[PDB]
């Protein structure tokens, strides 16, 4: 449950994108 | 090559972001993007690209390569699931049809036209 770690190595940023 | 984002951590972080984004962007669908090794092109950043279920493959593969800025000197190729998608399919219709354990979709590009 949210093992949402301070060691994060791969990043993954949220970006929407539309065009 | 292999899963990067699989690797490390997926299930649980595709779970709780899927739940998020289908609550605030319920029109977006959520994509994941790596460069496929050995080509000259750009790298990528690890990152999660939300597009509007709206546009289609056309327009979702002109705004990766404007986004790296792919001169006109290389090429620029797609690849999802092992396939070549439709230009003209719909972004919500690949989602729906191509929708993942984790509900998100994965997508490889390359600089070049062979892989090998």
């Amino acid at each position: 449950g949210a093992m949402e770690i301070i060691h994060e190595d791969n990043e993954w940023g949220i970006e929407l994108v539309s065009e | 090559m292999g899963w990067m984002f699989k690797e490390d951590h997926s299930l649980e972080h595709r779970c709780v972001e899927s739940a998020k984004i289908r609550a605030k962007y319920p029109d977006r669908v959520p994509v994941i993007v790596e460069k496929v090794s050995g080509s000259q092109i750009v790298d990528i950043d690890k990152r999660k690209y939300l597009v509007p279920s709206d546009i289609t493959v056309a327009q979702f593969m002109w705004i990766i390569r404007k986004r790296i800025q792919l001169p006109s000197e290389k090429a620029i190729f797609l690849f999802v699931d092992k396939t070549v998608p439709q230009s003209s399919l719909t972004m919500g219709q690949l989602y729906e049809k191509e929708k993942d354990e984790d509900g998100f979709l994965y997508v490889a590009y390359s600089g070049e036209n062979t892989f090998g």
